[PDB]
């Protein structure tokens, strides 16, 4: 997966596009607590 | 109700939202979140009549 965003804060807009082994693969969201991720 | 956004440093790229509010500054001095003197809200209301 790849986080996308401008300067995160709750404050911009982001973008969460993810990947795992299950169906449901993209999850687009506002969030702020994916700061480093495993 | 109704709101509009008047002040901005740049411009819009076409087809694009921004929904954050903050407060405006256009000198040396920032606001730090202080709505005083040369400190402007963006958000404007129409007040329509």
């Amino acid at each position: 997966g790849w986080i996308f965003g401008t300067t995160l804060d709750s404050k911009t807009q982001s973008l969460l596009i993810v990947n795992n082994a299950t169906n449901v693969v993209i999850k687009v969201c506002e969030f702020q607590f994916c700061n480093d991720p495993f | 109700n109704y709101l509009y956004r008047l002040f901005r440093k740049s411009k819009l790229k076409p087809f694009e939202r921004d929904i954050s509010t903050e407060i405006y500054q256009a000198g040396n001095k920032p606001c730090n979140g202080v709505a005083g003197p040369n400190c402007y809200s963006p958000l404007q209301s129409y007040g329509f009549r």
